[PDB]
C-alpha cells in the first residue's frame, strides 16, 4: 500500500524529432524496472492512489562517430517531467533539466546525464511523462536513462 | 442549459450545474442547494465548465525572447511566444530558417515551428534568400506579353525581353 | 506530522552578485511550491519537527543574448545548501554542486542546470538556505528553479 | 528499525588509475557521515535488512592548475553505483553518470558535479559500492562527494 | 553428484540437489521431495549451479563499437566486446595506442586493455608506428651471415652488408 | 562569573554553569550537581561557551592554493585561506586584479576579496600595473624645490626639473 515506479528505457522504440518529444517507451517489469500499485500505460506512468511522491528521472546522452564531426555539433540536451490528467488534458512541466553543449568534431566521443528529482502532491488518475530533446543520442542502458516514483505521505 | 451533471447525494442522483470558467467547485448541488463556484485565487484560471474543486496555477514564466500574448486571467493561462522571426525551439527563440537565395518557403515558420524549405521545382525560383519567400514560377514571357531571352533556372527567371 | 516543503524560486527579487550569494526569495504556497509543518521565514526554511529529512535542490541558469558574446564567458555555476541555527549562527554546508562552463560567443544561447540531494538529521530551529554563484542567470520557471525537504525518520 | 546511510569521502587514501576504480574511502560516523542498521565494511555499503532503498550519490571533480594546461584536457568524469553480494561476486550496475569534458588550457580552473538517485529493492547482505573515473580530481569536501541510502519500504 | 546442500526441515538436515545453470530455485528438497527448478525467465540466465529463487537480468546494452560475442542465453549472461584495434576505456571504445616510429608494444592490448607501449633497450629497435609490433633485437650480421655496415639504434637495425 | 545559566530540574530553576569552548555539555546542573562538561571528539570544537550536547565538526577542507592558517583544535575550527596575491571567488583561489598602469588600487583586495581598481582622479596618477599600488597624487613641484617641466596626466606625474 506504498505504490512505487521504477521504469528503464526501452530503446527497442526510440523517436527522432527536433523539439521536446515524448517518450512512451519504457520496461516497468525487468531488470531494475519495478512497478507497484501504480499503472505504466500508454506511455505514461499512472496514479492510482493519492499521496505525495518523490519523483525522479536519470537521463543519459552519448555520441560516439567513427570519424568526423556530429551532423550538428551544438546542442540541447533536455529533460521534461510532466504530469497530465484525464481531464486536465493540458501537460504541465513539474521538473526541467539539462546543458546546453558543444559537441564539436575534435573529440570522436561525448556523454552526458542529467538528473532531477522532487517532492509532489499527486491524486490518482493523474500521470507522469517523460519528454526530452535529440532522443536518438539516448543511451539505452538501464542503469542510464530511468525514471520513478514513491509515495512518502498521505494527504493528510 | 448552464450545463448540468450528476453527483448523486444519499438519497438519488442529481443534476448539479456545473463551475464556469473562472471559477472552482466549492460544494456539489443537492436538491435546494446549487453548486457553489468560487472564483479561482489570485493566480490561478479555468479554462472552461467543470467539476474540479482545485484550480489551475499560470504557467510558465515568459522566455528572454518572448513576449506575453495572453495575460493571465482567472479565465485563462498566460500564453507567451516567440517574437517574429523566431520560433520556439525547446528553450529557447530561435530565428526562423533562412531560405538560400536557391529555395523557397513551403511551410510558413510560426512562433512554434521553424520555416520549412525545399527545393524549386522544374519551372520555379527563387532570387533571394528569405525566411518567408515562396517559389515563385518563371514568368511566362512566351505569350502574356513578350518574347523570351533568357531560360531560367532554379535560381533565376525567364529574363524576358520583346526582341526575338 | 510528517512535514515537508517545496520552494520555487520567485524571480521578482534576484540579486547580482559575483561571490556565492544567498537566495532568499522563493514560494512556499503556489503552483508546486507547497510546505507542512516546517515554516519559511526570512529566506529560509526552518525545521519545526526532529527527524530525518532528504533535502534536494533543482537550479536552473540560462542565457539567451540578443546578439554578440556574454560580457564575461567563462562561469562559475555553483548551488550551496546550508544549515544554520540560532546558537550557532555560523553556516555549514550540506551539498554542494555545479560546474565550470565555458558559454563562448558562438552560441547566443546556453542552459545549465544542477541537482543536489542527500539524507540529513534535522533538529527543531535548524534552517536550511540556498546559495548559488551568478544569481541573474538563474531560469525563474518553477519547474526550473526549486528545493525541498522531506521527513523521512524520526531520531530514533 | 528504518536503516540509512551518508558516507562522505576519506580524501585521505583515493587511488590514481585511468578506467573506472573502486571507491573504498568513507567516512560512516563523521560530521554528516551517518550510518544506521546498515554496515559499511571493506568499501561497500552493506545491507542488514530486507527493503526498497532510496540510493544516491554526489560526486564532484575539481582542478586547479597554478599554470600551463592540464597534462590530458580530454575527460570522462563519471560515476558508478554498483550491486554486488556474496554469492553473486559479479558486479551490476545500479546507476550511471557523468560527462565527457574538455577542460582547456585556457582557464586554470575547472569544477563539474555528478548527481545520481533511485529506488532499489535490497536484501540483506546485499551490498552498494562506488566506481569513477579520474579519482585524482575529486573534491574531498563532506559537501561534496558522497553517497547515501535509506529504506523507504517493506519487500510486501 | 548433481551436487547437493542443506536445508534442513522442520525435522532433520536434508542433502537436496542445487539448481542447474539455466534455471532458478522453486522449491526445496524435502525427503521424498526432490529440489523443483524452473528455467529462467526470457531474459534472464544463471552460469553455475546454485540455489538462489531468482534469477539474474541480462545485462548491460552493447555499445557502439562493439559487439555481442556471446549472446543472451538461459545459461549466460551477453557478453559485448570492444572491436579489433579498439579497447573499452570507460564509457567509450577507444583505438589502442599506436606505438610510436621509435618504440615497442610490450603488452598487447585486448578489448579491455589498451596496448602498452615502452622504450628499445639498447640492442634492439622498431622502425614503424604499430600498435601490434614488438621490439625486434638487432640483427646480428657480425655472426650468422655478413658484417656489420651500419649500427642500429632504438629506430634501425644493424645495416649489414658483406663487405668489410 | 565561569557564567551560568537557567535549567529548572523538577522543583526549581537553577543557575547551571555554562561549558567552555572545548568541551560539549553531558549533564546539567542539578543543586550538588554540576553541569558536566566533556571534550569534544577528535574532529570537533566549541568557539564559546555554550549549552549545546552536541559539538562541531571541522570543516571543510582546504583548496588547492589555500593553506591552512589556523589547525583545527578542539576550540577552534580549522581555518583556511588563499596565498598571497588570490583571493576566494567561489571555488578557487585566484589572483587579484592587476590595477592597470591607468589606475590606482582603492580597496586591498584581501584572502576573500578581490582588489577593487577605480581611475586616477584630477591630480593623480599611477605609473604602473600593480594590484597593490595606490593612486599617488602629481607631486608639487611648484611649490616644494622646483618648477614644473611637463603636466601630469592620470598615467603621469609632474615632471618637475629647476630650470622654468
Ligand atoms: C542560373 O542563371 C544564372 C544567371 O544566368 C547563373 O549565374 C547560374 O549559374 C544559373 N544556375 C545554375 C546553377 O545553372
Ligand atoms: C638512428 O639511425 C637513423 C638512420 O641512420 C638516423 O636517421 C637517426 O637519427 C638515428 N637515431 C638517433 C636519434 O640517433
Ligand atoms: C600622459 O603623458 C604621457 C607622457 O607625456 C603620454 O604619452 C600620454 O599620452 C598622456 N596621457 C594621455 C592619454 O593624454
Amino acid at each position: 500500500a506504498q505504490p512505487f515506479a521504477h521504469l528503464t528505457i526501452n530503446a527497442t522504440d526510440i523517436p527522432s524529432g527536433s523539439h521536446k518529444v515524448s517518450l512512451s517507451s519504457w520496461y516497468h517489469d525487468r531488470g531494475w524496472a519495478k512497478i507497484s500499485n501504480m499503472t505504466f500505460s500508454n506511455g505514461k506512468l499512472i496514479v492510482n492512489q493519492d499521496g505525495f511522491y518523490y519523483l525522479y528521472a536519470n537521463i543519459c546522452f552519448r555520441h560516439h562517430e567513427t570519424s568526423g564531426d556530429l551532423a550538428t555539433e551544438y546542442l540541447q540536451l533536455m529533460v521534461y517531467v510532466t504530469k497530465t490528467s484525464i481531464k486536465i488534458p493540458s501537460s504541465h512541466t513539474l521538473m526541467k533539466g539539462g546543458s546546453t553543449k558543444y559537441w564539436s568534431g575534435n573529440s570522436e566521443f561525448h556523454f552526458y546525464s542529467i538528473n532531477v528529482g522532487g517532492f509532489f502532491k499527486l491524486r490518482s488518475g493523474e500521470e507522469i511523462s517523460i519528454e526530452v530533446s535529440n532522443p536518438s543520442l539516448l543511451d539505452p542502458d538501464q542503469d542510464a536513462t530511468y525514471f520513478g516514483a514513491f509515495k512518502v505521505r498521505d494527504i493528510d | 442549459p448552464k450545463y448540468l451533471h450528476y453527483d448523486e447525494e444519499t438519497s438519488h442522483q442529481l443534476l448539479c450545474d456545473k463551475c464556469p470558467p473562472g471559477t472552482y467547485l466549492k460544494q456539489h448541488c443537492t436538491a435546494k442547494w446549487k453548486t457553489v463556484c468560487a472564483p479561482c485565487p489570485d493566480h490561478y484560471y479555468t479554462d472552461s465548465w467543470h467539476t474540479s474543486d482545485e484550480c489551475l496555477y499560470c504557467s510558465p514564466v515568459c522566455k528572454e525572447l518572448q513576449y506575453v500574448k495572453q495575460e493571465c486571467n482567472r479565465t485563462h493561462n498566460r500564453v507567451c511566444e516567440c517574437k517574429e522571426g523566431r520560433y520556439l525551439e525547446i528553450e529557447f527563440c530561435l530565428k526562423h530558417r533562412s531560405c538560400p537565395p536557391g529555395f523557397g518557403v513551403v511551410q510558413a515558420g510560426t512562433p512554434e515551428r521553424n520555416t520549412v524549405c525545399k527545393r524549386c521545382p522544374d519551372g520555379f525560383f527563387s532570387n533571394e534568400t528569405s525566411s518567408k519567400a515562396p517559389c515563385r514560377k518563371h514568368t511566362n514571357c512566351s505569350v502574356f506579353g513578350l518574347l523570351l531571352t533568357q531560360k531560367g533556372n532554379a535560381t533565376h527567371d525567364n529574363i524576358c525581353s520583346h526582341h526575338h
